[PDB]
RNA sequence: AGGGAAUCAGGGUUCGAUUCCGGAGAGGGAGCCUGAGAAACGGCUACCACAUCCAAGGAAGGAGGCGCGCAAAUU
RNA sequence: CUUUAAAUCCUUUAACGAGGAUCCAUUGGAGGGCAAGUCUGGUGCCAGCAGCCGCGGUAGCUCCAAUAGCGUAUAU
């Protein structure tokens, strides 16, 4: 029994969760009304990317492009070399490389090649520092478990390179995240590349001149990587990571505009837009940032039949949809129940997400 | 050195109790107990089951056919199941019975089923076995008998766990096994408790109680081959059963389940009280298959 | 509203704001305030989680109602319930015997495919028989029965499973098939026939499901043969193993023994016959030595899956079902 | 209790056995062994340390 | 007459039976069975066969210029240092 | 002194197989090939231990309970490796010997 | 038409080494 | 203050045998009825505490097994 | 038969019941034997570990100690 869906939006979840169930999805009517009727070269990529970390899998493309068939496989973890499309970030298709890692049937050691930093997709910076902590809670973590960038690469020219590492697990632990905890220190990552190094600086004493009053231990790591570390174009940015008592993670980020369109940005208004963008996420603070999100819930679906519970603020536009493709691939409703928080003075309403998880284990893993 | 003893005695306790520790899944309220009877085609599993049901319920069964649900105390049910001697059955069975009664024929011996039947259940999961060995009447009361149950009770050690009971059935008084040692055999079912199987505990199964057809008529004159559409009904076991899911039927096929609705529970337990023994309105039995009283 | 134009939109996982905090004001800095800062063995800790696990599962959903419930965490065991089954097969309904029991196995996530399980796999004990590779065989697995044609393959010690000819007497050996998947670490048993009744033990063999894959890799050892026909020496000169030069230039210095042990490598191809080649090699041979060349070639299964109907028959003859032959039988 | 492992193991005492010459090659001689090749190789090798 | 729908199934699984059955009492291929010369396999089979062996000794390697700038940059350094 | 050993007192202790060390390496020592790691189940804290004889790994799966014993004499009878201190007796309850003998099956 | 054990399974010998 | 105390009998050293008690209570404290002998090993009344049946009005009552994969002489 | 309230048990006693007498004693310790077989390392032909698995085929070796008994682990 194979699922359909129409459009191009939501692609991703829609593979990932195909291939996890293991039923075959039918995608119909992509792009129709417009110029180029046909999948994206980005999009394309991404489908390279599955079939290379899968084993017996079948895809069905037409000539137009407009529709698509997809067979899922089993997972087949090892050595991968992949090279990303320099229209979308690297962090594009890590975030679905991070839903399948510990699945595989050998431990995933791929490097991926393409751009780092980018406004459009979520920084690697900001997947290392947050991303990674959340799947150790679930129980994934190891001595393997890393991320680590060889070298950066900005828009258009991109060139940076990342590998990822994962062990795999049985079966997933499943978490009782209720109390956020309150916000001890702030860390942020400053880079430069192809540019002076006097940039990131300047971006330093605005962020810490906003967020000095909040918390007196605010500390920016800079960052300038030279030669053919730096990549094949210029620009720069700012990463914020907040920490809480709990061991939570808040975190924001933005990068500057590309040398081929827009006006240049003063690396000061990019500090201050940057440090104000955190605190609008500490109004929205949970126990995973907005980013996270659908990656909580996926784990927590995926656990061995427990009752599981997490505290997350307004619930994104993005995971609204990947509530509905969960029910429609796992069957699976959770119990939402909304937090007033109207005296306590933290800020913004929370909602409170608790399921029950269907019974799932890794199939690929060898016994022996 | 007195205190050395004991603080080494108290280890040893203390490593018998080490085991896995795992979530326990087991339902607040547990369904019926599934029990089931097979041994060799003649040793008498068929008059064994309607001395079981007469220990607790006395309400007339007549023509025993597929599972028979009955209450035995105030907190325990049994299902009751007999198994053929064909060996389709003895596979399905082993997978869903939580209790085995085993008979053996003392005069003749042992047979091939019985250590057949044993294999079976250590693949798929080992339940909780007691043996019960019939015919002793043959025997004269003498050297010949003793040493016959001696023989017989090392033997059946080797294939269970040391310690498992073997049950003596001395004789028919009018083709009835004696009220004294069938009221002691049903003691210890009531007694006895249940370690959760791998298997068991991962799936969710039913053994079904009543089947029903529900197909338009008029299609079956018009083709008596065309598919059917089917109801069933049964006790949920093992594990959460979702609306949409697929189901294997063994000696069928797979299926995918279409509606599922849960229905009042015939056969139930009774509201708590302080009564000494269960009046015969708590007694019930529940035989949609078997017929009860006087109709089939 | 979860649960009761936007196509060809970006993929972007990002929560964009949609009106944002002047963050100027001091009202406004006041709202996020209050975020800031101004002797038991290891065996008896792990029993504590599980128990605080245990209690929490089940006081979560037991102030909803049952209709309720059943939508959050499904039907719970110990429910009398009602199940509609479409498509049965009509023998189903009009062979039907009250003495057969049905039982209704549920299936977990992937369970309905179908692949490669590769198996650990011991001949029983008390089997008079052994089970030859390539012959069909019964396995009772899961909740299924179902006749399949397995490989018996043996592993060594660099990894490599080569194919074998019989099942061992006395050892475990692998086993691999085409057929549903089946989770990791369960039990499996086999059969020769269901019908018909036989004086021996029944059981063929017994053992665990290991691995699940698409990919068998299972290979045969494959030796071709060459006879030495002018000797120089440690040189000699070999014909047979090939019939054309184009061989002989795929396999130049592959490695090659003799059956008295003594090792060579292929050299050059000969052109005065068709597919000689020159060879050297450790000592000096004789005329009555035969060489070879050690090769592995990957083999294949068919992909035969016939589940058993035993309850699709009239209800004389439940107990008579059969399949495909094995090669003694034919 | 290896010894005792050891002893279960050599229980059968058949013994891999030896395969002849081919029918179509039989006037060439016998099919010679690592035991058979050993006492040539041994009489080369003694006689040219000699000389 | 009329062919019920299991009745349909059984047959395309009875052809495919039979056909199973043939191959075990035909003759084997020469790739399965061992020990086999070239006089039982046909001409030129093994080039497309894809078999696996070993070889005895290391390849010689092949000069190009890639190795040769290299070499050049070393004698160019032992050169500037008078590295003799 | 009474808890000096690593068995807490006790002469016997129970663990999970973790993985067998000796088989994912490919040497073909059969010394190696037998050096299996387990965790005690009482205190957490991981040994290698010995297989009897090699073919009795076959018995064992990962994630296994078993029984571990100490190995008080004969350690120089395995070829030069050091940490020969542990010995497997038992799994799932029963002893290596009757697995080995064939005298008893594995109840899953 | 009844299906007795053999010897074998009676004593369940198995591997027992071989004595005089 | 389970333990004793005694007793009889006996060739190859006794793996002998038996007997004797200090009282009290009958769901909990009081009151009461008979007989030679009891402030009863048994009835009753009031109070206190439990629990069963019902047509809802009323009526009747006074010890041991497991927790060692293990409950038959509890006959 | 006798026994006993009745029966069982003990003691008597009629008839069958052995050549591979297969009507087949075990536990622990130490050795021998092997192929067109596998792996690893080298000192060309070697060594270690080990060997019911080989091309095709599926219709029950020896010695030592105790003996209806005999080992292992921990503490001593
Ligand atoms: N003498 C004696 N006969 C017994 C005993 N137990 C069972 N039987 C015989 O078993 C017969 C009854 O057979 P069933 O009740 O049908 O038992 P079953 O094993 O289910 O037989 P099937 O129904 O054919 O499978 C009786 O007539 C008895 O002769 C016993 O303990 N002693
Ligand atoms: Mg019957
Ligand atoms: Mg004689």
């Amino acid at each position: 029994h194979s699922l359909s869906y129409a459009g191009c939006n939501f692609l991703r979840q829609r593979l990932v969760l195909s291939t996890l169930s293991g039923r075959p999805v039918k995608i119909r009517k992509i792009r129709a009304r417009d110029d180029n009727p046909g999948l994206r070269d980005f999009e394309a990529s991404f489908i390279r990317l599955l079939d290379k970390i899968t084993n017996g899998s079948r895809i069905e493309i037409n000539q137009t492009g407009t529709t698509l068939y997809y067979q899922p496989g089993l997972l087949y973890g090892g050595s991968v070399e992949h090279d990303c499309s320099v229209l979308r970030g690297i962090g594009y298709y890590l975030e679905s490389l991070l839903c399948l890692a510990p699945f595989m049937k050998h431990p995933l050691k791929i490097v991926l090649r393409g751009v780092t930093n980018d406004q459009v997709d979520p920084s690697v910076d900001v997947l290392k520092a947050t991303a990674l902590p959340l799947l150790k809670q679930f129980g994934i973590d190891g001595e393997s478990f890393e991320l680590k960038i060889v070298r950066r690469g900005m828009p258009p020219g991109g060139g940076g390179e990342v590998v990822f590492s994962c062990p795999v697990r049985k079966v997933l632990k499943p978490i009782q995240l209720t109390d956020p905890g309150k916000i001890k220190r702030i860390r942020g990552m400053a880079y430069s590349v192809r540019v002076s190094p006097q940039m990131a600086n300047r971006i330093v004493d605005s962020a810490r001149s906003i967020l000095n009053k909040f918390i007196p231990d605010i500390y920016i790591y800079t960052d300038h990587m030279k030669g053919v570390n730096s990549g094949k174009s210029p620009g720069f940015g700012l990463s914020l990571v907040a920490e809480t008592t709990s061991g939570t993670f808040l975190s924001a980020e933005l990068a500057s505009n590309p040398q081929g369109q827009g006006a240049a940005v003063l690396p000061e208004d990019l500090g201050r837009n940057c440090a104000r963008l955190l605190l609008e996420e500490i109004y929205r603070g949970g126990c995973v940032d907005s980013t996270n999100q659908s990656l909580a819930l996926l784990l927590m679906t995926l656990g061995q039949q427990d009752v599981s519970k997490v505290l997350l603020g307004p619930l994104s536009p993005y995971t609204i949809e990947f509530l509905r493709h969960l029910k429609s691939f796992f069957q699976i409703m959770f119990k939402i129940e909304t937090k007033p928080c109207g005296e306590e003075l933290k800020g913004g309403d929370k909602v409170l997400m608790t399921c029950v998880g269907i019974g799932f284990s890794n199939l690929s893993k060898t016994l022996k | 050195v007195r205190m050395a003893r004991s603080f080494h005695r108290t280890q040893d306790l203390k490593t018998k109790k080490h085991h896995i520790p795992v979530v326990d899944r087991t339902p607040l309220e547990p369904p019926p107990i599934v029990v089931v009877v097979m041994g060799p085609p003649k040793v008498g599993k068929s008059t064994l089951i309607q001395c079981l049901i007469r220990n607790f319920t006395r309400q007339k069964l007549t023509e025993i056919r597929g599972p028979v649900t009955i209450v035995s105390g105030k907190k325990r049910r049994l299902t009751i199941i007999e198994c053929g001697c064909d060996i389709n059955m003895m596979i399905d069975l082993a997978k869903v019975a939580d209790l085995v009664l085993m008979l053996i024929d003392a005069s003749f011996g042992f047979e091939m089923e019985t250590f057949e039947f044993l294999n079976i259940c250590q693949v798929h999961g080992f339940p909780k076995i007691m043996g019960v060995l019939t015919h002793l009447d043959s025997f004269k009361h003498n050297k010949q008998l003793k040493k016959t149950k001696k023989r017989l009770k090392h033997r059946f050690w080797t294939e269970v766990y040391p310690g498992a009971k073997l049950f003596y059935l001395s004789g028919m008084v009018h083709g009835e096994y004696q009220n004294q040692e069938i009221h002691n055999l049903g003691r210890f079912i009531t007694v006895m408790k249940f370690r959760p199987l791998t298997w068991q505990t991962s799936h969710p199964y039913i053994l079904a109680d009543r089947m029903e057809d529900l197909t338009n008529p008029e299609d079956i004159r018009t083709n008596i081959k065309c598919d059917r559409k089917v109801s069933l009904y049964g006790y949920l076991r093992g594990a959460h059963l979702k609306n949409k899911s697929q189901i294997h039927m063994p000696g069928v096929g797979d299926f995918a389940v279409s509606d599922i609705s849960f229905l009042p529970d015939p056969c139930a337990l009774p509201e708590q009280q302080k009564k000494r023994c269960l009046n015969e309105k708590e007694k019930l039995v529940y035989a949609p298959l078997s017929g009860v009283g006087g109709v089939l | 509203l979860i649960y009761g134009h936007k196509a060809d939109s970006l993929d972007c996982s990002r929560f964009l704001v949609e009106a944002p905090h002047d963050w100027d004001l001091e009202e406004v800095m006041n709202s996020i305030r209050d975020c800031f800062v101004t002797e038991s063995t290891y065996f008896d800790d792990l029993k504590g989680e599980m128990q605080k696990q245990a209690q929490l599962n089940r006081a979560e959903f037991e102030d909803q109602d049952d209709e309720a419930r059943v939508q959050y965490e499904g039907f719970r065991p110990g429910m009398y319930v009602r199940i509609e089954i479409e498509n049965v097969p009509c023998e189903f309904v009009q062979n039907f015997d009250p003495h057969y029991p049905i039982i209704l196995g549920g299936l977990g996530n992937s369970e309905g495919n179908v692949g490669y399980v590769q198996m650990r796999l011991k001949k029983h004990r008390w089997y008079k028989k052994i089970l030859k590779s390539r012959d069909p065989i019964i396995f009772s697995v899961g909740w299924r029965r179902f006749q399949t044609i397995p490989l018996y393959y043996i592993e060594d010690h660099n990894g490599r499973q080569r194919l074998l000819k019989y099942t061992p007497q006395h050892m475990h050996c692998g086993a691999a098939f085409w057929g549903p998947i089946t989770p990791q670490g369960t039990g499996f048993l086999a059969i020769q026939s269901v019908s018909g009744i036989m004086p021996d033990f029944r059981i063929a063999a017994t053992g665990v499901v290991l691995d699940l894959d698409k990919s068998i890799k299972i290979v045969k050892k494959l030796k071709l043969t060459g006879f030495p026909y002018k000797i120089f020496k440690n040189t000699s000169f070999i014909k047979g193993m090939f019939n054309s030069a184009l061989e002989v230039a795929k396999f130049e210095g592959a490695v090659i023994r003799t059956v008295s042990g003594i090792r060579g490598q292929i050299k050059k191809a000969l052109r005065a016959p068709e597919g000689a080649f020159r060879a050297s090699f450790e000592d000096k041979l004789l005329m009555s030595d035969i060489v070879f060349m050690r090769t592995w070639y990957p083999v294949s299964i068919p992909a035969f899956y016939n589940p058993v109907t035993s309850l699709l028959k009239p209800v004389g003859e439940k107990d008579t079902w059969s399949g495909m032959r094995t090669t003694g039988q034919l | 209790m290896a010894a005792a492992f050891r002893k279960a193991a050599k229980s059968r005492q058949r013994e891999h056995r030896e395969r002849s010459q081919p029918g179509f090659r039989k006037h060439l001689g016998l099919l010679e062994k690592k035991k058979d090749y050993k006492l040539r190789a041994d009489d080369y090798r003694k006689k040219q340390e000699y000389l | 007459e009329v062919k019920s729908s299991f009745e349909k199934r059984q047959e395309k699984m009875n052809e495919k039976i039979a056909s199973l059955e043939k191959e075990l009492l035909e003759k084997k291929p020469w790739q399965l069975q061992g020990e086999v010369t070239a006089q039982k396999r046909p001409e030129n089979s093994l080039l497309e066969e894809t078999l696996h062996f070993d070889h005895a000794v290391r390849m010689a390697p092949v000069i190009t210029e890639e190795t040769t700038l290299q070499l050049e940059d070393i004698i160019k350094q032992r050169i500037r240092d008078q590295a003799w | 002194a009474l808890k000096a050993n690593p068995f807490g007192g006790a002469s016997h202790a129970k663990g999970i197989v973790l993985e067998k060390v000796g088989v994912e390496a490919k040497q073909p020592n059969s010394a190696i090939r037998k050096c299996v790691r387990v965790q005690l189940i009482k205190n957490g804290k991981k040994i290698t231990a010995f297989v009897p004889n090699d073919g009795c790994l076959n018995f064992i799966e990962e994630n296994d309970e078993v029984l571990v014993a100490g190995f008080g004499r004969k350690g120089h009878a395995v070829g030069d490796i050091p940490g020969v201190r542990f010995k497997v007796v038992k799994v799932a309850n029963v002893s290596l010997l009757a697995l080995y003998k064939g005298k008893k099956e594995r109840p899953r | 038409a009844k299906r007795a054990i053999t010897y074998q399974i009676a004593k369940n010998r198995g591997l027992t080494p071989r004595r005089k």
